[PDB]
RNA sequence: GUGGAAGUCUGUUAGAGUUGGUGUCCUACAAUACCCUCUCGUGAUCUAUGUGUAGGGGUGAAAGGCCCAUCGAGUCCGGCA
RNA sequence: GUCGGGUGAGAACCCCGACGGCCUAAUGGAUAAGGGUUCCUCAGCACUGCUGAUCAGCUGAGGGUUAGCCGGUCCUAAGUC
RNA sequence: AGGGAAACGUGAUUCAACCUGGGGCCCAUGAAAAGACGAGCAUAGUGUCCGUACCGAGAACCGACACAGGUGUCCAUGGCGGCGAAAGCCAAGGCCUGUCGGGAGCAACCAACGUUAGGGAAUUCGGCAAGUUAGUCCCGUACCUUCGGAAGAAGGGAUGCC
RNA sequence: UGUCCCAACGUUGGGCCCGGUGAACUGUACAUUCCAGUGCGGAGUCUGGAGACACCCAGGGGGAAGCGAAGACCCUAUGGA
């Protein structure tokens, strides 16, 4: 497929939103990323 | 150490397209029995392998002369073609 | 040790199929340490990594048969599979023949043996398929 | 040909896309009209009294 | 007002361009053209920009590969920051 | 003899279809699959991509077929408890 | 697939060599759509993998896509606004 | 210049690509626009913006799955073979991942299948299934017919290697 | 011509044993049944007799009017299309 500059941007955001909750936040909150998205199991928008 | 003739007639009891594999196992089981050693301890030099797979996986020779030695601290046998 | 990364590299540096690249069984450790294309070329120069040879089919037996068939043999009813016009395309063959016969007549004319009228006549009968071959033509020519 | 599984394979066309206006993935790129907010059809936002119960 | 240059893009591959080809890689604002990147770079590091190659990254930013004239030295310009 | 016509023939060329085996499967590999067999294969041919037609309305070489696993009237929500 | 060998706490299935096979319009090579980081590297095995796994499309962190002359862009088509 | 360890050839045939001609068909007539040419040469400057990773499939797409399904284009000139882009065998290239293994001469039963004497459709709704025939050449070919066809009718003969 | 007389032997993948992985259908309760009888006239459970030491493996499916589906046939509804 041929993506646009806008499209590329969002895919980028999504990849970022796909990281895990930093170890330091665990400690800081005395104790899960519910939006984890797998490329195969899930499906993004557009 | 001695030279022994291994009969591979029981390899026919196994589906023909898988004779080579069964042969191989037979050799090991023969040496382990005639040299009173665990089959784990039996080492087959590749020569024996190539001899057995010479004509494909289903066309194994009815016999095979093999030369084996026995020794070491846990007991074992090393073998090869002849 | 996992040298699959290297294989891929070696395959490209030697410009060969990954399946032909060869790693010496006594240097998995060294090769395991190759990380760059360079370290690979180096290990190549030491002959630790080499490219096996690609085979080619032997056309020996095919050449012998090719002789026997050029000499006329091994082409009996029992060796033909295709229809007749399949083995020899009849339109193509008529083009071969007629061009011969037309070339022939053309020469004899310029040569002088034939008068533009005798030629004309013959030509017209060639196009009419009157001569099975140039030889057949020459014969007819001599009355 | 089965209308089921085998007919599902040819589905590689793109229709509904992220909407410039509402942000919902309902902008039909072929019709250039959003099935959710009505962008590309109505200046006003698509909205209906049947999206909720009669007395609510 | 948005600024063109965001910060230097320092990575192994950014090092090789620098040491081997006299190039400086930057993380720029994606609305910047090769032109704006060139000038902004010269004015900030007082150098002569010969070429600017750009790429819109899967990171949401735009990367710029700037080559300096044989007269300037990438390794040095980058060393002071 | 030449010529090379044809909703022409043979053809698992590619490709399109789906006659029989009422085989295999039938908590399947599969909510329509597998295999063998078989039809068409220069034409009313097959196909990709784009585009038009919308629900008592389309489309239909007509089987009430088809309109996203949904069709003697699609689907969603509402009327509605 | 087999015999050896490498690594590892742990190896039928991760890696090397040999032997033995499988694919020939594809199981090769290049791509459209579609997916969207799945690409590469390093570190890993609680999850995923029809068994196992030191392997991985998995987990974690890093890195990676450079164009005046390849596409888009421009033009017009059925047709759409 | 480049590339190759090295040699770093010459002739020929058949010739995909590409080029250029002739003929035939239509109760069917096989886009348009931008642009290019027409309309020279030197030197210099400019040539922004967006796409570019990877898969492209018996694990990266659709099908709830790492689904035996579905899904377009280019390579149609690798060798033997042959009419062939057919079968079979084999290169190049790719793979052992259509991904659980070990053991029993491994029984009954089942799936795919080979071979069965004598008989030969007696089986069965029915010859279902299976089988028979088979490529090429020569000889030869009925009724009927819209003269096109029937027709590869049938039937008979040949077939290797040197 | 193994369709049949009339079946045989063999090949490959299962089947059987072992390691690993590991579901579903179904379940008022009780339950080792058989022959009769009885009962809403089609009983493992009532009544009379008979038989029956408990557990487990394989099998081909006689019975549980076996499992699967609020019967498509028929009638009824001041039902629908
Ligand atoms: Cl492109
Ligand atoms: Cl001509
Ligand atoms: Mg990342
Ligand atoms: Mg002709
Ligand atoms: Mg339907
Ligand atoms: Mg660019
Ligand atoms: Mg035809
Ligand atoms: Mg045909
Ligand atoms: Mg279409
Ligand atoms: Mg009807
Ligand atoms: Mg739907
Ligand atoms: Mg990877
Ligand atoms: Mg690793
Ligand atoms: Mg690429
Ligand atoms: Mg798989
Ligand atoms: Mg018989
Ligand atoms: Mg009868
Ligand atoms: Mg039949
Ligand atoms: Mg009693
Ligand atoms: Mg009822
Ligand atoms: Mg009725
Ligand atoms: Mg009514
Ligand atoms: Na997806
Ligand atoms: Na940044
Ligand atoms: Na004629
Ligand atoms: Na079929
Ligand atoms: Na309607
Ligand atoms: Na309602
Ligand atoms: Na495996
Ligand atoms: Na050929
Ligand atoms: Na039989
Ligand atoms: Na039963």
């Amino acid at each position: 497929g041929k993506k646009s500059k806008a499209t590329k941007k969002r895919l980028a955001k999504l990849d970022n939103q796909n990281s895990r909750v930093p170890a330091w936040v665990m400690l800081k909150t005395d104790e899960r990323n519910h939006k984890r998205r797998h490329w195969r199991r899930n499906d993004t928008d557009e | 150490e001695r030279v022994v003739t291994i009969p591979l007639r029981d390899a026919r009891a196994e589906p023909n397209h898988k004779r080579a594999d069964k042969a191989m196992i037979l050799i090991r089981e023969h040496l382990a029995k005639h040299f009173s050693v665990d089959e784990d301890a039996v080492r087959l030099d590749p020569s024996i392998n190539e001899a057995a797979w010479a004509r494909g996986r289903a066309n194994t020779p009815s016999k095979i002369r093999v030369r084996a030695a026995r020794f070491e601290e846990e007991g074992e046998a090393i073998v090869e073609a002849e | 040790t996992d040298l699959s990364a290297q294989k891929r590299l070696a395959a490209d540096v030697l410009d060969v199929g990954k399946n032909r690249v060869w790693f010496n069984p006594e240097r998995q450790g060294d090769i395991a340490d190759a990380i760059t294309r360079e370290d690979v070329r180096e290990l190549v120069d030491e002959g630790a990594i080499q490219a096996k040879d690609k085979k080619g089919n032997s056309r020996g037996r095919a050449r012998e048969r090719q002789k026997k068939r050029a000499k006329g043999h091994q082409k009996g009813a029992g060796s033909r599979k295709g229809k007749a016009g399949a083995r020899q395309n009849s339109k193509e063959d008529w083009e071969s023949r007629i061009r011969a016969q037309r070339t022939k007549l053309r020469e004899l004319r310029d040569e002088g043996t034939l008068s533009s009228s005798q030629y004309r006549d013959l030509y017209d009968k060639a196009g009419g398929g009157e001569f099975d071959s140039v030889a057949d033509l020459e014969r007819y020519i001599d009355a | 040909t089965g209308a089921g599984t085998p007919s599902q394979g040819k589905k590689n066309t793109t229709t509904h896309t992220k909407c410039r206006r509402c942000g919902e993935k309902s902008y039909h790129t072929k019709k250039k009209v959003c099935s959710s907010c009505g962008f590309g059809k109505s200046a006003k936002r698509r909205d209906y009294e049947w999206q909720s119960k009669a007395g609510e | 007002s948005w600024d063109v240059i965001k910060h230097p893009h320092v990575t192994e591959k950014a090092m090789n361009d620098m040491d081997f080809q006299n190039k400086l890689q930057f993380a720029v604002d994606d609305r910047a053209s090769k032109g704006e990147v060139a000038d902004a770079v010269e004015e900030q590091y007082d150098v002569t920009v010969e070429q600017v190659n750009t790429q819109n990254t899967m990171d949401g930013e735009k990367k710029a590969v700037v080559r300096l004239s044989e007269d300037d030295d990438a390794q040095e310009v980058a060393s002071r920051i």
